């Protein structure tokens, strides 16, 4: 099928109207960040000749 | 309807005339990057 890009919806503007909340929620989310990776290390001789 | 108090967004809104649906800018911009 072809790609949909998102639920469609058309807000109530007008010239002297505003949308005020009454009530809050409290959300957790996660992050993920890779900071290192594994220190190796090759002795060029023995890997070539041996 | 288009009131926004004075403000005119017509140089950037999409232009419902043409049919790749662009904005005026955004159509200046891709016709002048051509290969
Ligand atoms: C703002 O939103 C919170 C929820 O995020 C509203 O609190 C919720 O209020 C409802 C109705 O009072 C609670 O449901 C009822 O709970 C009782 C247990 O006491 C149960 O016996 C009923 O069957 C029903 O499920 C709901 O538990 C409660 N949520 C929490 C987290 O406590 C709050 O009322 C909203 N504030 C306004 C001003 O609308
Ligand atoms: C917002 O600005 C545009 C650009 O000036 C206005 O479009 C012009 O409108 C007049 C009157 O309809 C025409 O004579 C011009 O040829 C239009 N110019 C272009 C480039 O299309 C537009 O009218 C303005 N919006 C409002 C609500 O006035």
């Amino acid at each position: 099928y072809t790609m949909s890009l998102g639920a469609e919806n058309s807000v109530a503007y007008s010239n002297n109207s505003i949308a005020i909340p009454t009530n809050f929620t409290i959300s957790v989310t996660t992050e993920i960040l890779p900071v290192s990776m594994t220190k190796t290390s090759v002795d060029c001789t023995m890997y070539i000749c041996g | 309807i288009k009131d926004f108090g004075g403000f005119n967004f017509s140089q950037i809104l999409p232009d419902p005339s043409k049919p790749s649906k662009r904005s005026p800018i955004e159509d200046l911009l891709f016709n002048k990057v051509t290969l």
